[PDB]
């Protein structure tokens, strides 16, 4: 199951 | 930061009028939502928007329209208001992909009432009732009650004011205005408050007590046919003085 | 129904533990939220939890069991200003909508050392055509109902905090408009205590 | 960009016995960037029905990809894998060595 | 033994040609289980292993939405980084990201990791404690301070120590035939002459799972990496793996050169001499 919270660089 | 601001706090409309509800957010959030909340149903999603320029519907989108032209602003508009839109509208915001600490923060709300004809709109009558002589005898304490009655819509704010300054430190106002006749949606409303002070505070006649009720209704711009007075957004007060007994 | 919450209303006295429950139904849920909402205003975020175990923050304690799909909230040492409805919220990701429970309403009743139940009649300062019965100083166990004929309006039980004596007190208010009605008759629809003071 | 020449390995899934069905594998790995042309050849002509793995990468960030086709090996049929990439001055043919 | 769950994400920009190519792949150990290709038909996360189709519609719905969210961050990441290094609009550039977790043979948490690369060298990495970041250069320093400010590592650690190990475990018991098997390598040895006074000995290992294997050569005791040729471990494509090792022998002495095979599915480590 994938990570819920990706944030930009 | 200001967080989420919403405008305005209260509103009345008749059937058919248009209205936009403002919303703003301070935090460079991408994800903004509009909700409504209702006594039987809880929070329901109307529309929502996961970036600037782009928007999509939720579970209750019928009759509401939305646009997100900037990151900060997400106005909800209603083009033909209907009495099923009598509700509490909340804005909410959430970071999206921009700064992922995942919590959603809501706005202060817009309480909104739509009625079939706006001759239903009434300001409150306000009265203060003085502490019973028996109470003072029995307890050495003095309860002033305030009655605000006869108003529609239920858009009221009650404060108590002694000697010119506002008091919180002996107050209990009702959380909800009571229906005077639970048989109509046209039915007017009533609200009580209580101010308890010591006997020796109340027996000083220098002390001025005052029950203020801020009411929200029509505006100065509005058309009015009745020779009863035009029920604008106004403050209605009642007062009492100390009694030397 | 995605988020299932504690039914309500939940009444505890001051100093007690208010325990709140919440189960959800999406297994892949990864973020968990408690909200406070006082009547009349907006939902305010009080607790966020992210992984299994206990988070403590002042008087609040949220716990999470992802494996049995359960979030909780303890309110230790209750103020009467903790009286609100408490919303459970659950999400899966940045882009998945926040799922909300219906809310559990929590009432914090005040510690009243020695009551004296009493019904008083108030007269006004000016010129209004009602008159008011105040029911005051009564037990926190005591209820007030509201039926009768519909010319008689009774409010609900509310609590004031005088910060002089550290005195808290309960009260409800009844009035009729055009009537003939008396105070020792107006609260007959409620279970008033037997030793309630009726003034002459 | 930063460039890496691919490793080509041409081989079969099972030990190849003439007349029995098998799978011919071309395994390109260790390359960067991901842009790559990979064809499988039967006597120098292009096989169409070729499947690839999904693109993935190793501990040094280099890509790897497995291209594969179903076949039946004979005594004379020559198989080869043809790879084009920015690191290669002309495209590369690697012939299937059968005891390898 | 130890297990792992890893996700791999590649984004590559296509100036003048369009929105970047996005490919995502999930593995448990060495079994790919899901994929998303931005260029595929369905525009959804698709199954790749039998045992993951017993997940309901909710699962796929959710995973599609999250992989599209990942896609979107990478899309934007390519443009940010182009600005960070003042590169031209005309060039094609590469972002790769990989994250996941390891568990031990009790299945309890062991390691968590989250790595990032721009054009095939490291950009930013979550350190072993899962609290702090290693940045590669001055441009990654911007990203490091932004991710400190936006509490990224907090969310990462919650996943890596929590959800990542909770779902791996689910997957492992869902695919017990598939994942909990270990296949021993089927060994083999060949010999071909190179010169007249020279020979090549080639150790072989076929049909093994998982891919972790050691093949080493040695004359008479002291081991050898001087004539030694290893190829990379290559998939057979049925789910099992293959690898070989060769050395050049001063011929006549193929009596006293021996081959060591180390693999997890082997009870004893294999000693192989040319008979």
């Amino acid at each position: 199951l994938l990570f819920g919270f990706p944030v930009y660089v | 930061n200001a967080g989420v601001t919403q405008t305005p706090k209260f509103q009345v409309l008749k059937t058919g009028q248009s209205m936009t509800l403002q919303c703003a957010q301070d935090m460079n959030h991408e994800y903004m939502s509009w909700y409504r909340q209702d006594p039987g149903m809880g929070l329901r999603l109307i529309h929502y928007s996961v970036g600037a320029g782009i928007t999509d519907q939720g579970e209750v989108p019928n009759g509401y329209n939305v646009s997100r032209s900037t990151t900060e602003d997400f106005p909800l508009r209603l083009l033909s208001a209907a009495p099923s839109q009598t509700s509490v509208y909340f804005c909410a915001s959430r970071p999206g992909l921009a700064g992922g600490r995942p919590e959603q923060y809501f706005g202060p709300g817009t309480r909104l009432t739509v009625t079939e004809d706006l001759k239903n709109v009434f300001p409150p009558e306000v009265a203060v009732f003085e502490p019973s002589e028996a109470e003072i005898s029995h307890t050495q304490k003095a309860t002033l009650v305030c009655l605000a009655t006869g108003f529609y819509p239920d858009h009221v704010e009650l404060s108590w004011w002694v000697n010119g300054k506002e008091v919180h430190s002996g107050v209990s106002t009702d959380p909800q205005p009571l229906k005077e006749q639970p048989a109509l949606n046209d039915s007017r409303y009533a609200l009580s408050s209580r101010l308890r002070v010591s006997a020796t505070f109340w027996q000083n006649p220098r002390n001025h007590f005052r029950c203020q009720v801020q009411f929200y209704g029509l505006s100065e711009n509005d058309e009015w046919t009745q020779d009863r007075a035009k029920p604008v957004t106004q403050i209605v007060s009642a007062e009492a003085w100390g009694r030397a007994d | 129904k995605e988020v299932e919450q504690n039914s309500g209303p939940l009444s505890v006295p001051e100093g007690a533990i208010a325990s709140l429950n919440c189960t959800y139904s999406d297994r892949g849920s990864q973020s968990f939220f408690w909200y406070r909402q006082y009547s009349g205003k907006s939902p305010e975020l009080i607790m966020s939890i992210y992984s299994n175990g206990d988070k403590e923050d002042g008087r609040f304690t949220a716990q999470l069991n992802k494996a049995s799909q359960y979030v909780s909230l303890l309110i230790r040492d209750s103020q009467p200003s903790d009286s609100a409805t408490y919303l459970c919220a659950v999400t899966t990701d940045s882009w998945g909508k926040l799922q909300f429970g219906a809310g559990t309403q929590v009432v914090v009743t005040p510690d009243i050392q020695n009551p004296d139940p009493a019904v008083y009649q108030l007269r006004d300062s000016k010129s209004s055509d009602k008159s008011v019965c105040l029911f005051t100083d009564f037990d926190s166990q005591t209820n007030v109902s509201q039926s009768k004929d519909s010319d008689v309006y009774i409010t609900d039980k509310t609590v004031l905090d005088m910060r002089s004596m550290d005195f808290k007190s309960n009260s409800a208010v009844a009035w009729s408009n055009k009537s003939d009605f008396a105070c020792a008759n107006a609260f007959n629809n409620s279970i008033i205590p037997e030793d309630t003071f009726f003034p002459s | 960009m930063i460039q890496r020449t691919p490793k080509i390995q041409v081989y079969s899934r099972h030990p190849a016995e003439n007349g029995k069905s098998n799978f011919l594998n071309c395994y390109v790995s260790g390359f960067h960037p991901s842009d790559i042309e990979v064809d499988l050849l039967k006597n120098g002509e292009r096989i169409e029905k070729v499947e690839h793995s999904d693109l993935s990468f190793s501990k040094d960030w280099s890509f790897y990809l497995l291209y594969y086709t179903e076949f039946t090996p004979t005594e004379k049929d020559e198989y080869a894998c043809r790879v084009n990439h920015v690191t290669l001055s002309q495209p590369k043919i690697v012939k299937w060595d059968r005891d390898m | 033994g130890s297990h792992s769950m890893r996700y791999f994400f590649t984004s590559v920009s296509r100036p003048g040609r369009g929105e970047p190519r996005f490919i995502a792949v999930g593995y448990v150990d060495d079994t790919q289980f899901v994929r998303f290709d931005s260029d595929a038909a369905s525009q959804r996360m698709e199954p790749r292993a039998p045992w993951i189709e017993q997940e309901g519609p909710e699962y796929w719905d959710g995973e599609t939405r999250k992989v599209k969210a990942h896609s979107q961050t990478h899309r934007v990441d390519l443009g940010t980084l182009r600005g960070y290094y003042n590169q031209s609009e005309a060039g094609s550039h590469t972002v790769q990201r990989m994250y996941g977790c390891d568990v031990g043979s009790d299945w309890r948490f062991l390691r968590g990791y989250h790595q990032y690369a721009y054009d095939g060298k490291d950009y930013i990495a979550l350190k072993e404690d899962l609290r702090s970041w290693t940045a590669a250069d001055m441009a990654a320093q911007t990203t490091k301070h932004k991710w400190e400010a936006a509490h990224v590592a907090e969310q990462l650690r919650a996943y890596l120590e929590g959800t990542c190990v909770e779902w791996l475990r689910r997957y492992l018991e869902n695919g017990k035939e598939t994942l909990q098997r270990t296949d021993a390598p089927k060994t083999h040895m060949t010999h071909h002459a190179v010169s007249d006074h020279e020979a090549t000995l080639r150790c072989w290992a076929l049909s093994f799972y998982p891919a972790e294997i050691t093949l080493t050569w040695q004359r008479d005791g002291e081991d050898q990496t001087q004539d030694t040729e290893l190829v990379e471990t290559r998939p057979a494509g049925d789910g099992t793996f293959q690898k070989w090792a060769a050395v050049v022998v001063p011929s006549g002495q193929e009596q006293r050169y021996t081959c060591h095979v180390q693999h997890e599915g082997l009870p004893k480590p294999l000693t192989l001499r040319w008979e």
